[PDB]
Parts: C-alpha cells; structure tokens; sequence
C-alpha cells in the first residue's frame, strides 16, 4: 500500500561509523516532521 | 608471544582477536568489555536453547 | 620491568572479567 506520506525509512547502522548497514526500519512522523528534513539531519538508528 | 605483548604494551587491539567487525580506532582496554558482553549474551543465547 | 609486572595485573583483571564458559 505505498508509504502514508508521513513515514521515513531509517537505516540501522551497527556503529557511529555508519560503514555498515544492518537493515531499515519504517517509522510514522508526528507533528508537521518533515520526512525532508529527517533525511538532512541525518537521523539514524545505531546497533551500539 | 612477543608479538601480541608488544600490541597489549602499546595498547592495540591484537589482530588474532579482531574476529568480528569493530568500530575503526577501537583500543583493547574496550574491546576487552565489548568481548565480555558479547560473551554474556552468548552464554545466555546458549543456555536458553539447551 | 614496571611494565612486566603492569601487563600482568591488566592480564588477570582481564582474565577475571572476560567469562570462562560457553557451550555449543
């Protein structure tokens, strides 16, 4: 069913080198998040 | 063993036992407790199958 | 040597933390 127009795909990256990609998670934005600046922020998910 | 001493004197994580992939610039005082968890949850993965 | 005697306390620290046991 596509996306929601409201959710980001995050990486999961196993260190704070971000060298290795683990896999991705799929998360809704609350508020007015735009999914744009979640993606120039560089957020991101960390195994450690 | 004149190797690996010489890598534990001077703080370098021992090239034997990086076997998993680590962070770059990882010294072995942390490696060392990172090693310890990793071998607790492993105990633990371990004793619950068995 | 002082570092002789440093590595061999870091060795048994070392020892006494890392666990001692894991079965297949």
């Amino acid at each position: 069913t596509e996306k929601k127009a409201s959710v980001v795909t995050l990486p999961v990256y196993l260190n704070f080198t971000r060298a290795d990609l683990i896999f991705t998670v799929d998360f809704e934005i609350a508020t007015k998040e735009d999914p744009r600046s979640f993606y120039e922020r560089g957020v991101a998910v960390l195994c450690t | 063993l004149r190797t690996l001493i010489n890598e534990l004197v001077k703080g370098i994580l021992p090239r034997s036992w990086s076997h998993y992939t680590v962070p770059a610039g990882m010294t072995v005082i942390q490696w060392v407790s990172d090693f310890s968890e990793r071998i607790k949850q492993l105990q633990n993965i371990s004793l619950a199958a068995a | 040597p002082a570092w002789m005697r440093t590595l061999h306390t870091t060795a048994s620290n070392w020892l006494h933390l890392i666990p001692q046991t894991l079965s297949h």
